[PDB]
RNA sequence: GUGGAAGUCUGUUAGAGUUGGUGUCCUACAAUACCCUCUCGUGAUCUAUGUGUAGGGGUGAAAGGCCCAUCGAGUCCGGCA
RNA sequence: GCGAAAGCCAAGGCCUGUCGGGAGCAACCAACGUUAGGGAAUUCGGCAAGUUAGUCCCGUACCUUCGGAAGAAGGGAUGCC
RNA sequence: GGUCUUAAGGUAGCGUAGUACCUUGCCGCAUCAGUAGCGGCUUGCAUGAAUGGAUUAACCAGAGCUUCACUGUCCCAACGUUGGGCCCGGUGAACUGUACAUUCCAGUGCGGAGUCUGGAGACACCCAGGGGGAAGCGAAGACCCUAUGGA
RNA sequence: CGAGUGGCUUGCUACCUCGAUGUCGGUUCCCUCCAUCCUGCCCGUGCAGAAGCGGGCAAGGGUGAGGUUGUUCGCCUAUUAAAGGAGGUCGUGAGCUGGGUUUAGACCGUCGUGAGACAGGUCGGCUGCUAUCUACUGGGUGUGUAGGUGUCUGACAAGAACGACCGUAUAGUACGAGAGGAACUACGGUUGGUGGCCACUGGUGUACCGGUUGUUCGAGAGAGCACGUGCCGGGUAGCCACGCCACACGGGGUAAGAGCUGAACGCAUCUAAGCUCGAAACCCACUUGGAAAAGAGACACCGCCGAGGUCCCGCGUACAAGACGCGGUCGAUAGACUCGGGGUGUGCGCGUCGAGGUAACGAGACGUUAAGCCCACGAGCACUAACAGACCAA
């Protein structure tokens, strides 16, 4: 009687194309709350290796005892926050209204952008103070980038730009909070946002696959017994009904599979150090060695190793946090054998 | 702990441990291990084996 | 159910014929219907370590043969996973008749069983010799 | 023990055939092909050449089979526009 | 090696079962190799694929026209020096 | 019914059959569960003796059923190999073509429309793909009826 | 007994189609309907509880595996929250299958004098095509907006991104004579679905290392062939699932329903105006796409004799063409070399031993030897090659 079953594939993440930026950019931030600060950071995908945990969870049967949790470790040092833009509110939203840069640049940020040479940080500061005044100022977001040349694994040195919210407190605090941060040179650190054991959403874009048929990229069957050996092995069965007589965009086809921006939920930090304890024996396979500031997020991370994955404080957690896990354990075995 | 096998340490958090019919336990840190002595190999006898060194 | 603190990758379906690790009676048992599962278009209901099932038996006793009955399995060749990351396998598959209580309806177990299985099943594991 | 019968067995010996794949091909390599599997292989066997039987007639261990890619009556031309 | 079998190699013949160049060379298709655990649940149907396999020794049921069934089945052995 | 038509009125056997409509007949075997299969019963819609009946060792690329063994047939798909596919040089057809044609949702219409009506959508061109639609292409439907047609 | 709705069944009609619109069942893949099987929220009860039975709102999600049979339907089994029904040319053969139907061969029963028939049974029996247009999945080039770089906005668009279950505490409590036996809420886990990732386990791995059969190169050494690995064992990178990670809470407005205030109708009345609540459903929350949104967008800086870009060169985090990303001496981008990290499993040769054998000879064993061989990874290192250089540009 044909028995239900459900589509093959969701249909929330189309078009299944190839992504605009491979910096990823959040659709979503956090909600204020806390003190003002920047809701976001960014790092350098290394590989996996794995860590003994002492389980933290005190619902769990097992709190206090050894934990044996895969890890992925990503190369965070230092960004620049080299600019604060503010947005206004306008019948059509949301629309920037001016940036206060600053002066001091690392020595390739000419690698992407015209450096500014003539700025006017205090006119702007002006316009937006005014804005303020009047009401029509929208949220506040810090024009940041990466500094690839501390990171010895990657080739690159062009740094890689992205616009990260700064909320918390009272608009007036986090302005000046965030005209505070510019001002110096924009140097934080994954320190001053993240602490160890806190939930973060992690986005990046996927490893690329290239053109994959319905089978991989949208997990429908393949023909099945005889009718796998007619000339037809992973074709799906029909486009569709003799009406409507058209194919929907709905039937799972052939296509580019990977490089997709994705935006994964609730990763633990497991820890955020600096050196090469998690490094291991060999070197990461196709990436290098770590020895420099690092994050250990729970699991996976979407991505291979050497892209740019964007951290932002969880919005939507579904656990409290369980601060500073006890570690007992960083395998550095290495990655070959 | 050591592989009941070859004897080297077993990486914490790897490994598998096969328990025998009549209860007996034996602790393998690799495939490679399992399948020597699959093959009715003894450790003492492979040369590459820290038991043989 | 009790979580079983292991994960269990099922290593037996419907139909699949396992051995009757207990006195009751009966020697080889066929794996029936799985408790509490339910699966998806054209998937073979699976079961593993753990699980409570209904079998048929398979070989035995003329009295024990042919009679539909519930087990608990206690062993399985597929691995699984515990906590600390290791592996944990066995020699055989293999089920222990239980009644409406989940207690074993034989005298004796044979050969050992899982700790998870134990854990869960008191009674059952207040039969066993070998915990594993 | 000898002997070595057999429309006897195995057998891609030569040679003959074709159960299944409903595989490949299906503007083909081919207007009947290709591959694997399969059957026969001392006999009512297979095969070359010569020779005979001719169209309401042949030939047919009989399928309306075959008689030059055509057969519940060949082909050609004529009857015929 | 039982062999006019396979496989490898001479004598002899050929690179003309006659378009080439390039991309770790994607999807998809034809042929094919390897797949954990379960083991026919697949399907009208074990279709397809696989399992078994040569030789020697032991051993071999119902039934039978006494020929046969039968290589029944089942068990063991097998190299080199 | 306890003979009548039209001569006789089915004996041995076999029997729900490659013959049994009823029918998945009833009992049993086997399976967790068996419109199947096998054994038995059997009033056989409508078995039956050379229109041969029954039975049968051996034989069979003949039909159906069961078991042991084995396995990617399946759970559920993966990785790999060779030839294509893709790009480049050269060579170089065919099918098909009333016209127009970027369509979609409804409606209308000889009641199954890319072309009519109302809306919606729609910047042009190109590459690869699997084939939903053009009641796609290929054959003056084989089925059915009709012809004071044929064989 | 009376009145209707539907267009799933059947019948009727002959309107369309006979210069062919391929059949039943199944399969695969997509969308939908509600007359709702489960899940959410409710009302009644011949409602103590637990559970039943009937009714209401509601289509978000789910509705599975098996035995006979071609079967649909159905009968049957064990599971399950439940294992709902129907439309899409009884959706789906330029997708599959070919068991059934539906040619040519043949048999049985029945009918027929016969040829032959049967709306009975039975064995066998063929599935063509290189896509022009349209449609959609993905990928490019141009034009428009109208010098460049970087960052955004968000009209619109897609989502189920989440559905469901078990267990524990609550509690042997409320309720009930007892038997039996709940809930709010807080937890742990499983299952189905979804997206991603390879440290772990598992598969592959015609890189690689080793063992070994036949044969050829005289032996040895070292090799070819035996299908694109002769066969067997192990297996790095990479890719993978059988492996691992992640996938709310909360707001807002309602339905059924529970109510408040409250007339018409001095009272009463949840409703007429007004209001408080209230569903897995609706909107938001979350994820994905999105300046071609013709109102064709916003900001900052750079540049108009030069900002930026192209060709070129070394390469991949990318890739069927095209596209994309990184590096180019102000350099570690690729290769060589050396270490590191890995795979295999102890090399050639020599010495000793070795059942025997007068001896020749001798399978094999031990030592040299954590050996030899090998690596799609990492580091160091400018040794080689990223040179030389051409051009466009407000
Ligand atoms: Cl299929
Ligand atoms: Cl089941
Ligand atoms: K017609
Ligand atoms: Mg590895
Ligand atoms: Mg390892
Ligand atoms: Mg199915
Ligand atoms: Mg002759
Ligand atoms: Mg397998
Ligand atoms: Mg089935
Ligand atoms: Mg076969
Ligand atoms: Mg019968
Ligand atoms: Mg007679
Ligand atoms: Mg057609
Ligand atoms: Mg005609
Ligand atoms: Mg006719
Ligand atoms: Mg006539
Ligand atoms: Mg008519
Ligand atoms: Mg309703
Ligand atoms: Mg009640
Ligand atoms: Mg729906
Ligand atoms: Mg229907
Ligand atoms: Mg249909
Ligand atoms: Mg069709
Ligand atoms: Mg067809
Ligand atoms: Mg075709
Ligand atoms: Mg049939
Ligand atoms: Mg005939
Ligand atoms: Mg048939
Ligand atoms: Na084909
Ligand atoms: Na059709
Ligand atoms: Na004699
Ligand atoms: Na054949
Ligand atoms: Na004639
Ligand atoms: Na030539
Ligand atoms: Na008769
Ligand atoms: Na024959
Ligand atoms: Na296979
Ligand atoms: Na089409
Ligand atoms: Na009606
Ligand atoms: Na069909
Ligand atoms: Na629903
Ligand atoms: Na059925
Ligand atoms: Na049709
Ligand atoms: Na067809
Ligand atoms: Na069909
Ligand atoms: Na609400
Ligand atoms: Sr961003
Ligand atoms: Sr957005
Ligand atoms: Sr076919
Ligand atoms: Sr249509
Ligand atoms: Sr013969
Ligand atoms: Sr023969
Ligand atoms: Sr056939
Ligand atoms: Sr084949
Ligand atoms: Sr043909
Ligand atoms: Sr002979
Ligand atoms: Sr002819
Ligand atoms: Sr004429
Ligand atoms: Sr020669
Ligand atoms: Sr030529
Ligand atoms: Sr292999
Ligand atoms: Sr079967
Ligand atoms: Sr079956
Ligand atoms: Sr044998
Ligand atoms: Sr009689
Ligand atoms: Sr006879
Ligand atoms: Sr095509
Ligand atoms: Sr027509
Ligand atoms: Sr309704
Ligand atoms: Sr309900
Ligand atoms: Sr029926
Ligand atoms: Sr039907
Ligand atoms: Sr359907
Ligand atoms: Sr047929
Ligand atoms: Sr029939
Ligand atoms: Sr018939
Ligand atoms: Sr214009
Ligand atoms: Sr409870
Ligand atoms: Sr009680
Ligand atoms: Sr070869
Ligand atoms: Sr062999
Ligand atoms: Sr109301
Ligand atoms: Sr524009």
């Amino acid at each position: 009687p044909q028995p239900s079953r459900p589509r093959k594939g969701s249909l929330g993440f189309g078009p299944r194309k190839r992504s605009t930026s491979e910096t990823p950019r959040f659709n979503s931030w956090p909600s204020d709350d806390g003190q003002p600060g920047v809701q976001g950071f960014a790092g350098y995908k290394a590989g996996m290796t794995h860590v003994v945990l002492v389980n933290d969870e005190p619902n769990s049967p097992r709190e206090g005892m050894e934990e044996t949790v895969p890890v992925t470790v990503i190369e965070t040092p230092p960004m620049r926050a080299v600019a604060l833009r503010a947005y206004e509110d306008t019948p059509y939203g949301q629309r920037p209204l001016t940036e206060v840069w600053t002066d001091e640049f690392h020595s390739e940020l000419d690698r992407t952008l015209d450096v500014p040479e003539d700025h006017d940080p205090d006119a702007a500061e002006e316009q937006i103070r005014d804005a303020h005044e009047a009401g029509d100022l929208g949220d506040l977001r810090l024009i940041t980038h990466t500094v690839p040349d501390a990171v010895p694994s990657v080739p690159k040195k062009k740094p890689d730009v992205m616009e990260t919210r700064v909320g918390g407190g009272s608009v007036s605090d986090r302005l000046d909070h965030a005209l505070d941060i510019v001002e110096d040179g924009g140097e934080h650190a994954m320190n001053d946002i993240f602490r160890a054991g806190e939930y973060a959403d992690v986005a990046g874009v996927t490893k690329g696959k290239g053109t994959q048929g319905p089978v991989k990229r949208w997990g429908v069957q393949k023909r099945k017994g005889k009718h796998a050996r007619q000339g037809w092995r992973r074709r799906i069965g029909n486009l569709g009904p003799w009406n409507p007589s058209r194919v929907r965009s709905t039937v799972p086809q052939q296509g580019q599979t990977g490089y997709h921006q994705r935006t994964e939920l609730n990763k633990r930090l497991i820890d955020i150090g600096e050196g090469d304890e998690p490094t291991v024996d060999g070197g990461f396979v196709n990436y290098g060695e770590v020895d420099g500031p690092y994050t250990l997020v729970k699991g996976s991370v979407p991505g291979p190793d050497k892209r740019l994955v964007r951290f932002r404080p969880a919005v939507r957690p579904n656990d409290q946090p369980r601060l500073d896990p006890e570690v007992r354990y960083v395998s550095n075995e290495s990655n070959q054998g | 702990r050591e592989c009941d096998y070859c004897g080297t340490d077993i990486e914490p958090g790897t490994g598998t441990m096969f328990v025998h019919k009549d209860g007996a336990t034996t602790h393998f840190c690799s495939s490679k291990c399992e399948n020597n002595a699959d093959l009715g190999r003894e450790a003492r006898n492979l040369e590459w084996t820290d038991t043989a060194r | 159910m009790e979580a079983l603190g292991a994960d269990v990758t099922q290593g037996l379906e419907k139909g699949s014929l396992i051995t009757c690790a207990d006195n009751t009676g009966a020697r080889e048992l066929k794996v029936i219907s799985v408790h509490g599962y339910s699966g998806t278009k054209n998937r073979l209901p699976k079961a593993g370590l753990g699980d409570k099932i209904t079998v048929s038996v398979t070989k035995g006793t003329p009295e024990m043969r042919r009679q539909v009955l519930e087990a608990v399995v206690v062993r399985q060749r597929k691995p699984i996973r515990r906590p600390d990351g290791t592996r944990v396998k066995f020699e055989d598959n293999a089920a222990v008749i239980v009644d409406e209580n989940e207690d074993p309806r034989g005298t004796e177990l044979k050969g050992p069983i899982a700790r998870e299985v134990a854990q869960r099943f008191g009674s059952v594991a207040s039969a066993a010799t070998m915990i594993v």
